[PDB]
């Protein structure tokens, strides 16, 4: 019962990465207006769009780190408590921004940052997240 | 519908007279991604002004005037680079738009990378002397690895094929300056020039978007062309990618001659080059080996590479 939940703007990085790997995959609606319902057990696959912002203060604001349609999946407790962890993409280029989504989803779901990646992901990225999605749905 | 029987303006500038003029429609947007990117660029304005690089002036005083001449050029060399992506490079991606909002959107990267320009000039203005600053003009103008880089770009720009402009455009902030942007980020994790690392930062991410956006005008057009043309397109990429890469690797060696960075600046550059590359949405050929730098050189660049209302839950 291997599977994926991700997300995936219209510039689909992240669809293109998970089309990639072994497990089955649903794709989390970019439209707001429709929501999916989940009831088995996946690993979250979702991009980060929080664009570098800094607060006052002067740390990292996570502010939309998150999709909006990520955080409407994860807001129904049905489709929340099936997540055995997160696994999070975006580019280094964003600094101490980088694929921050991991990090806020982690916290909020009390579940494991499995791995991180770029774009649509490397070779290594495809065998590593493979290997590690199998390794989460094992232990 | 108004928007099928009317074109923007710069079509009718330069492609069709045939038809009337629309005003830009904010109000009923074609692609949502233009918006997406159009609030991050504007919301992330910044000016040099506001980091002071004045508190750089211990550790750069301790760095021997070879380094103090090697910062001065690599950074005078990034400023040409800037110079031709905001007086050329952005500016000619506007006429070639799918949509109005892209047309606002790279006059936001011509003004940025403008901005990019400038803030070398500022960092300059605090530590280099007249003489390190003209000097490094000097040297950016006669050094013929460094002037075959942009030479080699700026024709796809004043050419008629779009495409081979906006695979031009992608590569200047995908690419070509992360060989010297590795200077700074190599000198940050030794505690010299902290502040100066900042602005870089700053600068990267609005490069980062650049790169993504014009990546992602790339991908829009190319998926319309033939399978046939589509091969054609990838070939041109991979082809053009790799004189580039020729031509930084030249330049690098000689940029980094006496001081031993251009390996790391190189496999930097080449990690860079992968990311372009996916942006594009073709696979990177490059190993995880290949385009490996140390760790704490790394950790400059991003510590969450990694010691060195809506929710309702
Ligand atoms: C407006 C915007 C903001 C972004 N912000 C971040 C960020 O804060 N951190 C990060 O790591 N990546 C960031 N990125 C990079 C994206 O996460 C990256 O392009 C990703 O591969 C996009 O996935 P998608 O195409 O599936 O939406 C940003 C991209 C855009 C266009
Ligand atoms: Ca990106």
């Amino acid at each position: 019962k291997e599977l994926i939940v991700y997300f995936s703007t219209q510039s689909n990085n992240t669809h293109r990465f998970v089309q990639k790997l072994d497990a089955e995959s649903i794709r989390i609606p970019i439209d707001e207006e429709e929501r999916i319902k989940v009831d088995e057990d996946y690993v979250l696959i979702v991009p980060t769009y929080s664009g570098g912002k800094v607060t006052d203060a002067g740390q990292v604001d996570a502010h939309g780190a998150v999709p909006k349609q990520v955080i409407h999946f994860l807001n129904d407790p049905d489709n929340r408590k099936h997540c055995l962890g997160v696994i999070s993409s975006g580019n280094t280029n964003f600094g101490d921004s980088f694929a921050i989504a991991g990090p806020v989803i982690s916290y909020k779901l009390k579940v494991p940052l499995l791995y991180q990646f770029e774009l649509i992901g490397t070779k290594e990225d495809v065998e590593e997240v493979n290997r590690i999605i199998s390794e989460t749905f094992n232990a | 519908n108004y928007y099928d029987r009317s074109v923007s303006p710069v079509e009718y500038a330069y492609f069709d007279q045939s038809q009337n003029m629309r005003a830009i429609n904010w109000n009923k947007i074609v692609d949502e991604k233009d918006l997406e990117v159009w609030n991050r660029v504007t919301q992330n304005f910044w000016l040099p002004e506001n980091i002071p690089v004045s508190n750089d002036l211990p550790s750069w005083n301790e760095l021997d005037d070879d380094w103090q001449q090697l910062i001065t050029r690599t950074f005078t060399g990034l400023t040409l680079l800037d110079t031709v992506q905001s007086s050329i490079g952005d500016v000619a991606q506007i006429k070639n738009s799918l949509t109005e909002q892209e047309q606002v959107i790279y006059a936001n990267f011509a003004f940025m990378v403008g901005v990019h320009a400038r803030s070398y000039g500022t960092i300059f203005s605090t530590l280099c002397t007249s003489e390190q600053i003209e000097e490094a003009h000097e040297w950016v103008v006669d050094n013929e690895a460094l002037q075959a880089r942009p030479k080699a770009l700026i024709p796809f720009y004043t050419a008629d094929d779009p495409l081979k402009s906006k695979i031009a455009a992608a590569l200047m902030p995908g690419f070509l300056l992360y060989g010297g942007f590795y200077l700074p980020f190599y000198l940050s994790a030794r505690g010299k020039l902290p502040n100066t690392s900042d602005i870089i930062r700053l600068i990267l991410r609005d490069k980062v978007i650049h790169n993504f956006y014009s990546g992602y005008k790339y991908q829009l057009k190319v998926a319309k062309l033939s399978p046939e043309k589509q091969a054609e397109m990838k070939q041109f990429v991979f082809d053009l990618l790799d004189k580039m890469i020729g031509l930084e690797k030249t330049y690098l060696h000689q940029l980094y001659d006496g001081f031993g960075l251009a390996d790391e600046a190189i496999r930097f550059s080449l990690y860079n080059a992968g990311k372009f590359l996916q942006n594009l949405g073709y696979e990177s050929p490059f190993t995880k080996e290949e385009t490996r730098i140390a760790p704490e050189v790394f950790a400059q660049l991003s510590a969450r590479a990694d010691f060195f209302e809506d929710w309702d839950f």
